[PDB]
């Protein structure tokens, strides 16, 4: 019954965003709640932000 | 009754790393200026970054060239880091053309007058074949902050050429910023402090101009803020 077929592959690049699920190896889990600007994150004495 | 901070010696330890000191700061404004400057510096410093790339024989990021080892996607990722200082124009089109076996670094870029390649040793790709030759056109814009590929589509403006390869623009040269308030005991005075701002950048913005530009932006916002028209 099928005359012909065309398959099309799309490659979609999905960036991390609020609501994806992230986890550790020890059973700690969570939903990414908010993406803050670099400035807001706490920073060490040296100035590297977490 | 107050004093004011004047820019005193501004040492450069490395080409990227610089410490800028402000000596005559009244008690209490050490932290205020440290933090305000840190914030503006990290957020708003205008910088240059690669916006788009066209390589000839490549339709999409996922294909592969003969005689190269990195994937097209990896070449894009490598170009994202290219640190370039453009003086006059906002949009430059650099042309990279190399053949033969060897690591194609940024130095091979065709040197234009207005463009300075901060670290010519930066690697881009590795050829592996005597006759393998890559030609490409990198379009670099000026901009502030962070704009991804997907948002910039708003200004599509007939993106018809399938050869055009959009790259996420991290339009920001300041990498790291810390400040230290230390008592600057001057032989005739009671309570004054020194600000030491240590800043690490990709080697595009010079320290003095960075600090000045931050002070400018903060001053403009405070200008608007002081007057109150209810």
């Amino acid at each position: 019954g099928v005359l012909k077929i065309v398959k099309v592959y799309l490659a979609v690049k999905r960036r991390i965003q609020p609501g994806d699920k992230m986890a550790g190896r020890h059973g700690n889990k969570g939903v990414i709640s908010k993406i803050n600007p670099i400035e807001d994150m706490p920073y060490d004495e040296n100035g590297t932000p977490v | 009754e107050f004093l004011k901070p004047r820019l005193v010696d501004i040492e450069q330890v490395s080409s990227t790393h610089a410490k800028v000191t402000l000596e005559p700061l009244e008690r209490g404004f050490g932290h205020t200026l440290g933090n305000a400057l840190r914030r503006i510096l990290l957020s708003s410093m205008p910088g240059c970054a690669v916006t788009e790339v066209e390589i000839d024989g490549v339709l999409h990021e996922y294909s592969t060239k003969e005689g190269v080892q990195e994937d097209i996607l990896e070449i894009l990722l490598n170009l994202k880091g290219l640190a370039v200082r453009v003086q006059g124009k906002d949009e430059v089109i650099l042309t990279l053309n190399k053949s033969g076996i060897g690591p194609v670094t940024a130095a091979d870029i065709t040197h234009d007058g207005d463009v300075e390649i901060v670290k010519p040793q930066h690697v881009i790709c590795h050829l592996t074949d005597e006759n393998a030759s890559i030609s490409m056109r990198i379009k670099v814009q000026r901009g502030r902050g962070y704009v991804p590929a997907s948002t910039r589509i708003h200004s599509e403006e007939d993106e018809r050429p399938i050869g055009r390869l959009l790259v996420d623009a991290c339009y920001s040269p300041v990498e790291r910023i810390a400040y230290n308030v230390e008592a600057a005991r001057v032989e005739q005075r009671t309570d004054l402090d020194k600000l030491v701002i240590e800043m690490e950048t990709n080697g595009t913005i010079d320290p003095e101009e960075a600090i000045r530009r931050a002070a400018t932006i903060l001053a403009e916002q405070l200008e608007a803020f002081v007057d109150l028209r209810d």
